[PDB]
């Protein structure tokens, strides 16, 4: 559920 | 040549044929000797590579989960077949990372003339060295982790000195840098502090943003918060 | 071996690498000489070709819209580039259909021993001749439309004689046959009549159901209604 | 926006 940059 | 291959990249995007979008943007970058890619061209190149690598990363994750379940509680011949398949996906991952990293080291980073573009391409270098670190082992992982931190730290230095704390590129760098700490280096404390620090320095001067730039900065900052919320509860 | 390639096909599916899923099932079919594919294998093969062709169909549609828009603007240079890109997608579409049709005509249809399998494969043959008719022109289009009508009408004769009006395969044949009438043959009346007929014949014996068997039938029947709802109000 | 069989 961890996000990085788009 | 340049304008024709940009259009082709846009068609390949609409068609969601991203491997071909990479090829078209590779030809764009070759046609631009010394000069910098436009913000439009620069953004088409990462969408292309982002989606190509994004697919293999998704494939690699699911295959890895299946390999572990079969290894713990299942057949060995299944594990053998899965490993060969995972190895084929890792070969594609390596090839994709190799393509953009070569382009970054030999053209894009050398040709970046503003702090804006320097942080962007250095951040990208770290991103694709990080994607290597996600699956590489042994020396190749160590080499990837070292190159990521070097590229991110370099990018951070320029970002702090020449980019506003609300600039999406600087915020995106902090987000990915913080993810790198948590996932690759297993340093949760440094991950949380860097995310909070980049988020605090942004909220301080968020009043200066308009309405089209307030949307870009608030999007990255919400991701920083989401990660912090998850990291702070472990 | 048949077992090994089935497992690889399931790994490719999880990874959403459907081009490789096609190859693995292509090898399952080769290992099963004369004998019939299992319901499981039969379904994996169709899931493998559906996604593969589904992506190219999506791409072809979006590219065609762009071609027409650019034609309306008078950008001849763009139209030229779009047509060459569409032609490339059409070449892939042709090859994908040829692969499954070659397998259906030479192995799967000849070996189908039950009415169930006979209506499944003939239906699939019509489906992939229909996909050819979506983009082909001239004699190749008419040849594809006629092969579709031949395969659908044949499959229909067996379905009415040996499959219950609620059988998912029979309902799926009626849905796709009705779509064929509306889109390929531009016969809306014939499309509505077939969709309603297949629906009415189903509701007549619907109440004579289990509890968890008409899950698949109700799904197809809702699609028949949705298409009728759209076709009835133009 | 028509639907063919799954």
């Amino acid at each position: 559920e961890l996000f990085s940059a788009p | 040549g340049r304008e024709e291959f940009v259009y082709m990249a846009k068609l390949a995007e609409q068609a969601e044929r991203y491997e071909e979008m990479v090829e078209f943007m590779e030809k764009v970058s070759a046609a631009v000797d010394g000069d910098e890619l436009t913000v439009e061209e620069r953004n088409l190149l990462s969408v292309a590579y982002k989606n190509v690598i994004g697919a293999r990363r998704a494939s690699w994750r699911i295959i890895s989960s299946i390999e572990q379940k079969e290894e713990s509680r299942g057949n060995d011949d299944h594990v053998t077949a899965i490993r060969e398949y995972r190895s084929k996906i890792e070969t594609e991952l390596s090839g994709i990372c190799d393509g953009i990293l070569k382009l970054l080291d030999s053209r894009l980073i050398p040709a970046a003339a503003s702090g804006d573009s320097k942080v962007f391409y250095l951040k990208m270098k770290g991103d694709y060295h990080r994607y290597l670190a996600e699956f590489k082992t042994g020396q190749e992982r160590k080499d990837a982790a070292e190159h990521t931190l070097a590229a991110y730290k370099s990018a951070q230095d320029i970002a702090n000195a020449e980019l506003a704390p609300t600039h999406p590129i600087r915020l995106g760098l902090a987000l990915n840098f913080s993810v790198f700490y948590y996932e690759i280096l297993n340093s949760p404390d440094r991950a949380c502090n860097l995310a909070k620090q980049a988020f605090d320095e942004a909220i301080a001067e968020l009043d200066t943003l308009g309405e089209e730039s307030y949307k870009d900065s608030t999007l990255i900052m919400q991701l920083l918060r989401d990660n912090l919320t998850l990291w702070t509860s472990d």
